[PDB]
DNA sequence: TCCAAGTGCGGGGCACTCGTCTGTGAGGGGGCT
DNA sequence: AGCCCCCTCACAGACGAGTGCCCCGCACTTGGA
């Protein structure tokens, strides 16, 4: 959303960015497709990502939340590892 | 060959003997 | 594991060929961003095309289309009331990994029409 | 018959005969009662209309048992009203429900209860206007399962056998039979579902009033080759035509209505050329 | 046109004294209707006695999973992976509920996804199920049929004895997802108060459960997997334990046993429609006259010898093997005999029938031999199973053929070792099938007599090269003068008779149950004269487009030349040019071909036309 | 003294209907290597 | 020398008020019991 300037995404572009970071992480390895989808289901059932209102892995979506809720979730979670602040980041 | 025309024609073969 | 007929598993294969290639593509491969949307004489054509055994157009072939769309293998993208007429659309939902093994258990390399 | 792809890709002695044709499909009937005897259906695919061979096989042979025809072709015809009559005219049970499978489940419960009570249905258009949805093909499945119900039917349509999966071609026990005759779709194509004049003879019943209005678009339309409602609201108040504003929009209203003139917001269009509108024009001098 | 077609009503009732067989007494009281009711009630009920043995153990894994979640929240499920063909599976959960109403241990409702539209629909068609399946064990409307009534109900009823609630969904995958999961919600909201048990009827995968169900949804299920048995599986079972049983006197030919494996393994894996193709081959030769009610068992045979009339006799001679008996003859007193006089040959049948039946059951034998010694070997040009190797012996002369001869090059190069191993194994099974199953059918004793003493040669051969190179062919020899030229004939060496027995017309019920619609649409628009037989129609090629043709074939005829979008007015001026009146019967014959579905009017252009077809 | 089932009638669920609104597939128009 | 890429416009879908129709409950009720 930073780069496209707030345009729709989608579980595959999603997929394909994260697992642009998950090769090399070296703590996120060897998650597949399945247990990222159950977690792209619980983003969507908690209304942190809400339909453009097709199957599940190819409808639109939209990012319910500011960029400063995120930065402060990224000051207040607890034990979080080095490889995801440093991705935060940047 | 129809039945009826080889019919006849074995009749005719077994009737000459 | 998912045991399918021989035509249904070519027509499956011919949705799965009519979703991921473009519409201008098809002229340069059978005349000898999700999924895109075609309609059954597309599928039709692309089925007759990579068969090279050439049976003919029986109810059971139709009959295989449509219990693969209530099977949840292709959909009804739009359309869906004037399926008779031609303007109902369709929409195949499977991955890459099954059609290539369904492709090795019929000897029929997608690798090539892609 | 094999189609081809790549037409997709680049893109008198006549009635002797049919009535032989017909008397050799008619010396069918008791090989089709033996065959729906024995728990199939008959679907016939042929070219020709297959009315009169299903008004003779309900005549010459089912003359005693209950008989339920269905036209199909008829345009207007529901599920709801085949139901209820099934219902209500065979099995004397008050009216159907209103969701049809409820219906479906009613008349094979009150089905079960009654053995050697065969009833006959032929729906002439299996296929017709009104039972091309996957529901209609449904409902009529379940009521061919049913071991006393038994269905002859036509098919006309080449994309029939789109809307029928495994499971409504298992219930249905087809038996294809090919009565391809050569009479014409007389009563098939007679239905709903198959200019200058109407404007001579329209314009002949409006007032003077009408016709000063009907001749200002026309004038309108032939000098400029649309007119907007303001410049024909200027040229009938001109020249008297109308009171208000009121007046000239029921005018146009019933223009509308009677199909002379075509507004878009708003634009006044008469949909025709500028040859029989000019000669529509001297015709009026 | 008609005063039957009216322009209000739409149905039309013929109703004569009704309340709330078609074939009279002629038919019935006929033999062949009599034996074949009684062969395919035989059939029907081998092959339903094969389907629950089939069902069996997995309907008892499933018994012992709802009795052990009786004998103990999240709410137990049970996701049963039957095949693609839900109506063929469907008596499966039939002969569950006969179950479940065995031990007292549950209520069952079955939920169709027809009757699931909405959640309202659907909680009223489960609380309206498990009511009423109370009520017929030991009327309410449909609008009080909710959760409240059925609390209150089985706290009425139930609470004094737990009894469980199971909830079939034979269709899995053809229901709604919403539906679904606010029924799976809904369905485990009420647990601890009432048991509720869920089994699935999912037809693909498991991928496709997990997929179809979220998160907050799949939090909540404690599901297991039974796996039912294939489809491919169940073929086999029916076509080696019913068809090639060797207690039936109907016997398919080889074109139609191809024919209808065809149509099931490359068309679709449903039992129901092979079976009713079955039924109609059985139907199809049994009606072909009173004579063929000599298709049975030895003794009503003989009376049905005894029985036939005179026209029986002019029908048996009709058939093209019947020469065969008469030309190998050079008599010809017997000739006059068995040609003319009607009863010299009723009395030499039963020795025909009898030379029938015992070349049929020899065959058999004789396949399961051939097939044991064939099955072992690699690659297998012959055929693994039974009903390959059935074929392409019943098809043709099995000797004759290249792969018998690649067969042989396969299975002359192999050591001493194994090759009596194989043997020994053959013997083994052809005398367990020779004592385990035909040893109880009727004439069995003769063939058994026939058969045991070669076997017996071929034993002595087997110890000959036991204590033994060059007694390879021999006894190779042996056996294909012992069992494959003698007993394992083709359908053109067939005793003189085998019309009655096997089946062979295979282009009458490949038109009959095959549909094809576009062939017959595409041939009677191309050519007329294939249909009318007239003298002004005819084609030398199919495009000549000759002026005297039916009125649909020349507008057919010229827009099938021309492109994807039609103008109607150098159609209507080619079709003045190839034969007031015209226009209309150009309309009429438009409007015939629009009705067809070949063409159709365009929506955004006035006077064109849209074809349908390429 | 009451009463069983037709029945007359109000009320709510539903289905069409008219207007608005927006994507969009393919016929149509302008350039191309 | 047929082909490559935008335009756009009435179907497709939605949708939303909104309004009439038909099933359904339900008291009436009445000639009978």
């Amino acid at each position: 959303s930073q780069i496209y300037d707030r345009d729709s995404f989608n579980f595959e572009i999603i997929y394909a960015r994260f697992s642009k970071f998950a090769k090399v992480s070296t703590t996120m390895q060897a998650v597949e497709r399945s247990i990222v989808l159950k977690a792209f289901e619980h983003l969507r059932i908690a209304e942190l990502i809400m339909p453009l209102t097709v199957q599940k892995e190819f409808e639109m979506h939209k990012l319910a939340l500011t960029y400063s809720q995120i930065h402060h979730c990224m000051q207040r979670y607890q034990a979080l590892p080095t490889e995801v602040a440093q991705w935060a980041q940047s | 060959e129809d039945y009826e025309i080889w019919k006849a024609r074995m009749l005719a073969k077994a009737q000459a003997k | 594991s998912l045991e399918l007929p021989y035509y249904a598993k070519f027509l499956l294969i011919a949705a799965f060929l009519a979703s991921h290639n473009a519409a201008k593509q098809d002229k340069r491969l059978f005349v000898k961003l999700g999924p895109k949307s075609f309609s059954i004489d597309r599928l039709l054509a692309i089925f007759y095309a990579i068969l090279e055994e050439k049976v003919g157009l029986t109810c059971n072939l139709l009959s295989q289309i449509s219990t693969l769309v209530h099977l949840n293998l292709l959909s009804f993208v739009s359309g869906e009331q004037n399926i008779m007429e031609g303007s109902a659309r369709l929409q195949c939902t499977i991955g890459l990994e099954f059609v290539l093994q369904i492709g090795k258990v019929v000897g029929f390399n997608v690798r090539q029409y892609l | 018959f094999v189609p081809e792809s790549d037409g997709y890709f680049h893109s008198a002695e006549h009635e002797g005969s049919i009535n032989a044709i017909m008397e050799e499909y008619r010396s069918y009937f008791p090989k089709w009662m033996c065959i729906l005897n024995e728990g199939f259906n008959i679907l016939l695919y042929g070219l020709g209309s297959k009315h009169q061979l299903l008004q003779s096989f309900h005549r010459e042979v089912l003359h005693k048992q209950t008989v339920l025809v269905v036209n199909g072709f008829f345009p207007s015809l529901t599920i709801k009203d085949m139901l209820d009559s099934i219902t209500s005219d065979i099995l004397d049970a008050g009216i159907s429900p209103a969701n049809p499978h409820e219906a479906v489940d009613m008349i094979e419960e009150e089905f079960a209860l009654i053995p050697e009570t065969h009833l006959f249905l032929i729906v002439h258009n299996l296929d017709g206007a009104m039972l091309r949805n996957v529901k209609a093909q449904a409902i009529l499945s379940r009521l061919a399962r049913i071991p006393n119900i038994h269905l002859l039917a036509s098919i006309d349509h080449i994309n029939t056998p789109l809307l029928w999966d495994q499971g409504k071609l298992c219930s249905f026990n087809f038996s294809w039979w090919d009565c391809t005759t050569m009479l014409p779709y007389t009563n098939e194509t007679a239905f709903e579902n198959s200019a200058l004049s109407s404007m001579r003879s329209v314009f002949s019943s409006l007032t003077t009033n009408s016709r000063g209005i009907y001749m200002l678009i026309v004038k309108y339309q032939l000098k400029n080759k649309g007119m907007p409602f303001r410049d024909l609201y200027s040229s009938c108040r001109e020249a008297f035509l109308v009171s208000s504003d009121l007046a000239l929009r029921a005018q146009l209203t019933e223009f509308l209505d009677h199909k002379l003139v075509k507004s878009k917001r708003e634009q006044l269009t008469i949909p025709i050329d500028g040859a029989l509108l000019q000669q529509f024009l001297e015709e009026q001098e | 046109m008609d005063p039957t077609i009216s322009v209000s009503k739409g149905c039309f009732v013929y109703k004569n004294g009704a309340t709330r067989s078609l074939l009279g007494k002629e038919v019935v009281q006929q033999p062949f209707y009599e034996e074949y009711r009684k062969a395919w009630n035989q059939i029907n009920d081998h092959i339903a006695d094969l389907q629950h043995r089939s069902y069996a153990r997995t309907l008892e894994q499933l018994v012992d999973f709802v009795v052990g979640q009786a004998e103990r929240e999240v709410l137990p499920t049970a996701a049963l992976l039957t095949g693609i063909n839900q109506p063929d599976h469907l008596s499966q959960f039939t002969a569950l509920t006969q179950r479940l109403h065995a031990q007292r241990a549950a209520m069952v409702c079955v939920l169709q996804s027809r009757d699931c539209a909405t959640l309202k629909a659907a909680v009223e068609t489960l609380v309206f199920g498990l009511v009423e399946d109370n009520a017929e064990v030991e009327r309410l409307r449909r609008s009080q049929c909710t959760m409240k009534q059925l609390k209150s109900w089985y706290t009425n009823n139930f609470d004094s004895e737990r009894r469980q609630l199971v909830v079939i969904l034979p269709d899995f995958e053809c229901f709604n997802a919403s539906v679904l999961q606010d029924l799976i919600l809904i369905l485990s909201a009420h647990c601890g108060s009432l048991p509720f048990v869920l089994v699935l009827g999912v037809a693909t995968a498991m991928t496709a459960v997990h997929g179809t169900l979220p998160y907050h949804v799949s939090s909540k299920i404690r599901l297991r997997v039974f796996q039912t048995q294939a489809a491919p599986t169940g073929l086999n079972e029916v076509l080696d334990k019913v068809l090639l049983s060797p207690k039936y006197a109907f016997h398919l030919s080889g074109k139609t046993f191809k024919f209808l494996t065809h149509i099931f393994l490359y068309y679709d894996f449903s039992i129901h429609g092979f079976i009713q193709g079955f039924k109609y081959c059985l139907m199809e030769h049994f009606f072909g006259g009173n004579a063929f009610a000599l298709c049975t068992d030895y003794s009503k045979a003989l009376g049905r010898i005894k029985q036939l009339t005179h026209e029986d006799m002019e029908t048996i001679r009709r058939l093209p093997s019947f020469r065969p008996y008469v030309e190998q003859i050079n008599d010809c007193k017997r000739i006059i005999a068995v040609l003319t006089d009607d009863d010299y040959l009723k009395k030499k049948l039963p020795q025909l029938l009898r030379d029938c039946l015992l070349h049929f059951l020899l065959f058999r034998c004789s396949l399961e031999f051939l097939t044991e010694l064939v099955g072992d070997l690699p690659r297998c040009p012959l055929g693994k199973l039974r009903r390959e190797l059935y074929v392409n012996c019943l098809n043709r002369a099995i000797i004759s053929t290249p792969e018998y001869k690649e067969c042989l090059q396969m299975l002359s190069f192999l050591s001493k070792d194994e090759f009596v191993a194989k043997v020994n194994r053959a013997l083994e099974r052809t005398e367990q099938f020779l004592v385990e199953e035909i040893a109880p059918l009727e004439l069995g004793e003769a063939c058994t007599a026939v058969l045991r003493p070669k076997l017996e040669a071929i034993r002595l051969a087997v110890d000959e090269v036991v204590k033994a190179g060059r007694a390879l062919q021999k006894t190779l020899q042996l056996i294909e003068t012992q069992i494959v030229q003698d007993h394992l004939r083709a359908l053109q060496d067939a005793p003189p008779i085998h019309e009655l027995f096997v089946f062979s017309d295979i282009a009458t019920v490949r038109r009959n149950i095959i549909g094809a619609p576009r062939a017959a649409l595409h041939t009677a628009l191309n050519n007329p004269h294939f249909y009318m037989q007239c003298k002004c129609c005819e084609l030398q090629d199919q495009s000549l487009l000759v002026g005297t043709l039916p009125d649909l074939s020349v507008v057919y005829k010229l827009h099938l030349e021309c492109g994807r979008m039609i103008n109607l007015f150098d159609w209507l001026q080619a079709f003045r040019s190839v034969v007031p009146q015209i226009q209309a019967r150009f309309t009429r014959a438009v409007a015939e071909l629009q009705f067809l579905g070949y063409i159709k009017m365009s929506k955004r252009k006035t006077d064109h036309a849209t074809r349908l077809t390429w």
